């Protein structure tokens, strides 16, 4: 019962994850941090970025208008 | 190495993953 999120991971692999728009972008941090890795993407460290507005993993996805045809880069640091 | 999907960014990750990040985090928002 969700969208179909779009980001860029860094690494150049352009994909989308499957979260609500409603979600705070966290849940997605467990998505895309269980695609990529828990080192390289660890929910903490989760961050997405979108039209140079970052996105704290505890924030609201759709605060930052994430559409699919558009993509957040999903930026994390251990 | 990890051309199997894995990037690991062989432990920049923070910085690999900011650089990285930022050069993809504007995927258009500066006419160009």
């Amino acid at each position: 019962m969700a969208v179909t999120i779009t980001l860029k991971t860094l690494q150049q692999q352009t994909f989308k994850i499957r979260m609500e728009p409603d979600e705070t972008v966290k849940v997605l941090k467990e998505k895309i941090e269980a695609e990529k890795g828990r080192d390289a993407f660890p929910v903490a460290g989760q961050k997405l970025i979108y039209a140079g507005k970052i996105l704290s993993d505890d924030v609201p996805i759709r605060d930052y208008r994430i559409d699919e045809k558009n993509f957040v880069v999903v930026m994390v640091t251990k | 190495f990890g051309r199997t999907g894995l990037p690991d960014l062989s432990s920049m990750t923070e910085e690999e993953q900011i650089a990285y990040a930022m050069q993809m985090s504007l995927q258009g928002a500066e006419f160009g």
